[PDB]
RNA sequence: UAGGGGCGAAAGACCAAUCGAACAGUCUAGUUGCUGGUUCCCUCCGAAAUGUCUAUCAGGACAGCGCGCACGCAGAGAGAAG
RNA sequence: AUACCACACACAAGGGAUCGUUUGGCUCCUGGGACGAGGAAGGGCGCAGCAGAGAGCGAUAUGUGUGGGAGCAGCAGCAAUGACCACACGUCCCCGAAUACAGCAUAGUGCUGGAGUACUCCUUGGAAUUAAGCAUAUGAGUAAAGGAAGGAAAAGAAACUAACGAGGAUUCCCGUAGUAGCGGCGAGUGAACAGGGAACAGUCCAACAGUGUAAUUCUCAAAUGAGAAGUUGUCAAAAGGAAGAAGAUGUGAAUCAGAAAGAAAAGCUGAACGAUACAGGGUGAUAGUCCCGUAGUGUCUUCUUACAUACGGUGAGUAGCUGUGCUCGGUAAUGCACAGUGAAGAGGUGGCAGUGUGCAUCUAAGACUAAAUACAACAGGAGACCGAUAGCAAAGAAGUAGGUUGACCGAAAACAGUGAAAUUGUGUGUGGACCCGAAUGGAUCGGGCCCGUCUUGAAACACGGACCAAGGAGUGCACAUACACUGCAAGUUGAGCAGAGGAAGUCUGUGAGGCGUAGUGAAGACGGAAAGCAGUGUGAGUGCGACCCGAUAGACUUGUGAACUAUA
């Protein structure tokens, strides 16, 4: 909208568009302000004032996060997203503490005794560079879901397994849906430390009770 | 007649260059310029914000308003030769 | 204009009108959080906020609940033997501006 | 990861002040791998290239050659072995500079500063490794 | 329409507190009491030196012929408030006195 | 001597190819009951150009005739016989 | 149809679509908020070995000092006697507030002027538009024009609310509320206290200064003197500190080889190794270990901040009143002015005019004040944003080339990639405008008027359309609503805000308000049926540019014009 425009109005056989005022270069006589003109102003701007965010009611999200929890432990659902279990004797792992790891060395070492050598191995082969334009803004590698790890309770373990490709931790207290559904499907594969399996059941309570932790909440 | 035959006649020339502006706009019997308005004081009003914001501040070298920025951020030493006439004031 | 409806009154008739967005929200409060944490260093064995009266709400819809006010009165202090200056020194807020009128309201900020 | 948020990781912006780079900057893209031997005989792991020194390709259509370097282009970022040339339709031979980080280097020229160059790295080095 | 339930009468209802009597101000030390001395004196200087106003002399005459319901009507024109002119007429009865 | 102003041996003539109210720029994306245009496939159902009120007669609103979702259910654009 | 016209296919022309790419734009957040008589901002002119534009710099037009260290892009010459870069300093032509000046203060030195003005304060003040016409009213105390200041500005410690069992400076957020009311009672307009929070801080002058001596401020001298201001009244006390924050910069792990194939391996295949570092960028195809970093760790430099005296209850052309004009939701006057008139020392107020009388609450006509709040230029970080007819007008010497008498107005152009259609030539085939149905070795047979659009009615002697590519029109927010889907249910809820957490996500508290749990009246007053609340979306109404394009007109400027033409 920048221009200064005017329509030569009717007599002159042409279309009455806006058209810019100017002498001496190419410029005088095009057709100025409307959608359908080069260089001129778009349908409907988009405007900062259109609604960003959603609400979602605190009892669904709850509801949603306790019954995401329970489908970490139906082989049918971590076997449906494509978590490859083939290996691993039972589900679910609870890691014990006293591990003294430090170091990421030792660290692989354990991950492998419980039978995740493969689930890893799928991890590692799978960076791509992405189709489309996305490339060009931040985006520009793919890779593919690996196990989460859960701990409440701080310990060295956290920052020895962490730079193993698609290895993710998050503490029990504010799990979030995101990581325990990736991309809206059921049913990741969790590591439990000892303390954090314990602690669901302060959290979501017992069946026909009302949690102590989520005031005003029952299953 | 109104069209090409009186375009012969012009052959007076009103305005001149602007000893402030450089624009070519000074008009020698009003005895005013019509972009700055020399000889008056203060700059004239610019018509819109479009016409304005291609001479202000930056549009051209700002060479004193450079040098005083770099002088501030490194705390206004002075001249080396006369350090004990600074740290006496 | 067709049909039942509340009739409309919608005020956005005035060209001059500003909006405002609240998109900064997260980040103001962690500035907040970050002024307070460094306050408390600067004043570290001693709590940030001072002590306030208790006093009771006003209308009739209020009468039967008790609030936080701004300050102590001189008569309050007094009463429990300190002096004004001694007082401030020790994190009580102070105000001379209120009366107290009831004997329960006293003998509770005592 | 990265944890400092005043680095930044865009792609547009990395890529800027690669090619814009001047100075000291600049002499940083001309660095190459020493040999085994020679991180015994310096402290060093890498210098930056220069007239005179000695050098095995190991990578491109010249690979396994060994030469002397001639000359270091700074403005477009490449150096030039001798004796790794094309031959035009004229019979007349053409130097093709390769990019450094496909050398590596087998002897130093030790003219001018280099000795001086060598000393400071090592001496930044053992201040903060024996505290 | 949770409004206009209750009528006037149960709407004036209060609850028994126990009262804390006022502090009474009345005792006025030595000094203040030269300070509005003072204070006082100084105003019978100013009506000594420069005497009455134009309409005060106007009013003060109606008083003389006892025609105080046109002195009151006056005063009231000139001052704005009936409180003031009430005020204003007993000040001048008392100099004349 | 400058724009609701000038100047006119008066024609509403002339004031930068513009004058029964100049040019530049902004308010402004002024308003429009009026003219023009309005971008993929198949399946199923399917109108109205009439009444009342209107500074109303090239426009509206309310009702009448379509479609969608349908709680439910002895009815019918035809005859007899009084 | 030998050669014209049309169509199909192959090759050569002609143009720049499409796909692949991007040292640019835009949006949000955080920091910053730094000019001038010591000559600014803006304009002009000069300076290179070969030098036009642009960049950099002033006749010292690549000088000095500190920290580094290898080349100067072409050609000729230079360089460890220091190439080039980074930090500071020195030098800095002419015009311009432009000043050898104007106004003004002190014992004296001096100060102001111009630039910028997004955000804040003070004046002045429209019309288009809506009311389906229009004059009060609306748009709007908005646009435009003037004055002024700072990193914020303004405001601020009750001549305050309230009628409770009361509270207690100012500013900001949630809320009372589209309510009480104002209004050709039409269109439309429209606040306050409470209740829940962020941040918190109070003080000065006058009234009212030692009289057994102006004890007070300044100048010159001197080691104790002279003089100026002032009795129309001067003079009312502490050093001091470690914390807190922002930058700059050093260091920083771990790989080799091969068949086939390619211009080139980092791919693929086997064997290893690092990780508190698998963020991201560069290398001849897709790299943890080839190069720059990153996680982790060192140093250094700046900035911010902190103890003393004496006091009260009368601040005048003011408050108020009469008339008048503007203004506000303020209504028999909410605030502000002008003219007449004009107090008391005791006065002001308690949302409806007056008079009286108790009761409650305050103290005007002098001043200062932090934090919590707003937003350009310039710098830094992010993104479900745009990808060269898009995104800023501008991805190159863009406010440029160029243009107006003037105010002012204003483009195109990416890769030495790919290489579509319109349109042209040559060769080879098939037809005489072309489509649909059905066929021959071969003449052809039957059916069809030109699309889009308003219209009772178009093949029309109704209008738009020469041809091809690319762009091109029901969207966003607020408020009630009916339907479909979801959780809980006499209840329900992501208000703001706090606590946790390598964090614009998520989890947990505290805790208002709103609507519902039953209605009737103008009201006093009375009382007796019917599941709701909050979301995710769809159809539809109203207000904002409101599906896209389009008037003749109206207003406002401290903007421009008598080079053509009129008259002195
Ligand atoms: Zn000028």
């Amino acid at each position: 909208m920048r221009h200064s425009a005017k329509s030569w109005g009717t007599g002159r056989a042409m279309a009455r568009v806006p058209r810019v005022r100017a002498g001496g270069t190419r410029r005088a006589g095009q057709g100025a302000n409307a959608n359908f003109c080069r260089g001129g102003r778009m349908f409907a701007p988009t405007n900062v004032n259109r609604r960003w965010n959603r609400k979602t009611l605190l009892s669904i999200r709850r509801y949603a996060s306790a019954m995401a929890v329970a489908a970490t432990s139906i082989p049918a659902y971590v076997e449906g997203r494509g978590h490859r279990i083939e290996q691993i004797e039972n589900i679910p792992l609870v890691l014990s503490n006293k591990i003294d790891t430090e170091k990421t060395k030792e660290g692989i070492k354990i991950l492998y005794n419980l039978g995740l050598k493969e689930e890893l191995d799928k991890v590692e082969e799978s960076k791509n560079i992405r189709a489309g334009k996305g490339k060009w803004r931040n985006r520009r590698y793919v890779l593919k879901k690996g196990p989460l790890f859960v701990y409440t309770s701080e310990t060295s373990f956290t920052k020895a397994i962490r730079n193993i490709p698609g290895v993710d931790t998050e503490r029990v207290e504010n799990l979030s849906i995101l990581d325990l559904a990736p991309g809206g499907q059921a049913g990741r594969l969790i590591i439990w430390m000892e303390d954090a399996f314990e602690k669901l059941t302060e959290i979501y309570g017992e069946m026909n009770e009302e949690s102590k932790f989520k005031k005003g909440y029952t299953m | 007649s109104k069209g090409t035959p009186s375009n012969g006649k012009k052959n007076k020339r009103n305005h001149t260059t602007c000893c402030r502006c450089g624009s070519v706009s000074f008009h020698k019997q009003k005895g005013k310029c019509s972009s700055c308005a020399y000889p008056e004081k203060k700059m004239k009003k610019m018509q819109n914000r479009k016409a304005m914001l291609k001479k202000t501040t930056g549009t051209g070298k700002m060479r004193h308003m450079k040098k005083e920025r770099i002088s501030r951020r490194a705390g206004y030493p002075g001249n080396p030769i006369l350090k004990e006439i600074r740290n006496k004031i | 204009m067709r049909g039942n409806q509340m009739l409309p009154n919608n005020h956005f008739n005035k060209g001059s009108m500003k909006f405002k967005n609240w998109f900064n929200q997260p980040m103001r409060a962690l500035k907040r959080k970050e002024v307070r944490e460094q306050k408390s260093k600067i004043c570290y064995p001693n709590p940030l906020k001072k002590l306030r009266p208790v006093v009771r709400c006003c209308s009739m819809r209020y009468n039967k609940k008790v609030r936080l006010g701004r300050g102590f009165t001189k008569m309050e202090i007094e009463k429990a033997g300190m002096d004004i200056k001694y007082a401030i020194s020790v994190g009580i807020a102070v105000d001379l501006r209120r009366k107290n009128k009831n004997e329960e309201g006293l003998e509770e900020n005592v | 990861m990265k944890f400092n948020k005043n680095v930044t990781a865009s792609r547009r912006k990395n890529r800027k002040a690669h090619f814009t780079s001047i100075g000291l900057e600049r002499t940083k893209l001309m660095n190459a791998p020493l040999s085994k031997d020679l991180k015994e005989e310096y402290g060093i792991k890498r210098i930056a290239v220069r007239p005179g020194d000695m050098v095995k390709v190991v990578s491109g259509e010249f690979k396994k050659k060994e030469g002397v370097v001639m000359k270091v282009n700074r403005h477009d970022i490449k150096i030039e072995v001798e004796g790794c040339f094309v031959q035009k339709e004229d019979g007349k031979k053409i130097n093709k500079g390769i990019h450094p980080s496909n050398l590596r280097i087998i002897k130093l020229s030790m003219e001018k500063d280099r000795a001086e160059i060598i000393n400071k790295k090592v001496e930044a080095m053992k201040s903060e490794v024996k505290a | 329409m949770k409004i206009n339930k209750l009528n006037n009468a149960s709407k004036a209802l209060s609850y028994p507190v126990k009262k804390l009597a006022k502090t009474e101000k009345a005792p006025l030390t030595e000094k203040q009491q030269r300070s509005k001395e003072l204070k006082k004196f100084a105003m019978s200087i100013a009506r000594e030196v420069g005497g009455l106003a134009p309409y005060e002399l106007r009013a003060t005459e109606l008083l003389r012929r006892d025609e105080d319901k046109r002195c009151k009507k006056f005063m009231k024109k000139r001052l704005g408030s009936l409180k003031m002119a009430k005020k204003k007429i007993e000040l001048l009865a008392e100099e004349m006195r």
